[PDB]
């Protein structure tokens, strides 16, 4: 009786990682996102795989 | 008087109404940045006397009369993003069905 | 200099259309690997590539929904088209229009192919519709960019614009995104021993391996010029 | 600059003495300062001609 009508509005938000995130692993291991450098900084593999 | 969603918010910015559909609510899928107002309900406000000062105010600007308190739905702080869809439920006896 | 033995790029074999294996003459060690790493950084950094800038699709106007006959979501179609790659002419900011109907498989042929735009994978998937009555028609502006950008980055640039219907997305704008710098001691017999370097570029096809390599080297030289001051 | 950014303008170098010094560069591009610094170190070390 209080409201003759009700209107629900739904909004969906995307989400990428941010500095300081919470990594998880079923091996129990937990990780906190520290820093991401330019892919140059990553050591190159024998095939150059950074 | 019930708070009716008709985008008829007294003293409302034009851009604020520019998003709300005629149903007070807004179009669908529309994205909101910051604290955007989506559904503008018009909660009734109290009335007054002749108030010749307010009579002159009505003769100049008018259309407000301090009679409809703004029950408009504005986006929460730190909340901004895409509105996937919405749902509206009206009690028996009310079937505006604007959207 | 003292018998510097200046090298020269040679035996440039384009392994693919978007990849290449380019060698060069021998040069003294301690810098050749460093030269390759700096070149990989500069080309990876200053990677001007033609990508998709803005989109407009008739059926999908605002954010995320499904229409009859449609298969992939607005962002899912965004990725699917991003699954294809774009190479532009000297003028960027080109506008492509993907319009099609029927029941056939989705391919990159059925898009607005003009002189300022090159399409490589004419077998790129765009989520073929299942209804004959369904008729895809989306016009998208494709620009050349140099680096990644947030999708929210362009928020203020178009406050009134980019209304519901107008679409803007984030991007990486890295023309190459796959290049390894391997330094090997070879190609020096008469003079002092020097390292022969082979470069295996792998790009998106927007730029040629040789042209991009030359551009990165010019940028590196220009930067080293400031080191004199 | 096709991601050409720019080149560190300010090149102030502070020398404590004739045998010890420190040099600072203005803003170079992300990774560009680091890659260039590593390259210059590798060059100046792996190649520093002179008489002795």
């Amino acid at each position: 009786p209080g409201v003759l009508k009700i209107v629900k509005v739904y909004l969906a938000v995307k989400r990428r990682i941010q500095p300081g995130d919470k990594m998880a692993g079923r091996h129990g291991n937990k990780g906190v996102i520290s820093k991401i450098n330019p892919i140059e900084d990553m050591p190159y593999d024998e095939n150059g795989t950074p | 008087g019930p708070e009716e969603i008709t985008a008829d918010i007294p003293n409302v910015g034009e851009a604020a109404l520019s998003k709300l559909d005629e149903s007070g609510i807004v179009y669908i899928g529309a994205e909101v940045t910051g604290g955007d107002i989506l559904v503008g309900k018009v909660t009734p406000k109290g009335e007054t006397q002749l108030t010749p000062e307010e009579k002159l105010l009505r003769a100049i600007f008018g259309e407000k009369a301090s009679d409809v308190k703004d029950s408009s739905l504005r986006v929460p702080n730190g909340v901004s993003g895409t509105v996937i869809d919405v749902q509206v439920f009206t009690r028996d006896g009310v079937e505006k069905d604007k959207r | 200099v003292t018998e510097f033995l200046k090298p020269r790029l040679v035996d440039i074999e384009q392994v693919s259309s978007t990849h290449a294996k380019v060698t060069l003459e021998p040069l003294e060690r301690g810098f050749g690997h460093t030269l390759g790493n700096a070149l990989r950084r500069i080309l990876l950094s200053s990677m001007p590539g033609c990508a998709v800038t803005e989109v407009e699709i008739d059926g999908v106007l605002h954010e995320y929904s499904t229409k009859e006959g449609v298969q992939e979501d607005i962002l899912e179609i965004l990725l699917n088209l991003k699954g294809l790659a774009v190479r532009v002419q000297g003028k960027d900011e080109v506008i492509l229009t993907l319009n099609k109907s029927g029941i056939g498989p989705v391919t990159a042929a059925d898009i607005t192919h003009d002189g300022d735009v090159e399409i490589v994978k004419p077998q790129h998937v765009i989520c073929h519709l299942t209804d004959e009555n369904a008729s895809i028609s989306m016009r998208i502006k494709v620009q050349r960019g140099r680096g990644y950008v947030p999708a929210s980055t362009r928020i203020h640039s178009e406050e009134d614009e980019r209304p519901i219907g107008r679409l803007l997305v984030d991007a990486c704008y890295s023309p190459v995104e796959r290049i390894a710098y391997n330094v090997e001691a070879a190609r020096v017999e008469q003079r002092t021993d020097l390292d022969k370097l082979v470069i295996e570029m792998e790009t998106n096809g927007t730029i040629d391996p040789e042209e991009a390599i030359r551009r990165a080297a010019t940028i590196l030289a220009e930067q080293l010029e400031a080191f004199v001051d | 600059s096709v991601t050409e950014f720019l080149k560190p303008r300010l090149v102030d170098i502070e020398q404590v003495s004739s045998t010890h010094a420190k040099v600072t560069l203005e803003p170079l591009e992300r990774g560009f300062g680091h890659t260039l610094g590593n390259a210059l170190r590798r060059i100046l070390l792996s190649s520093m001609p002179g008489c002795a």
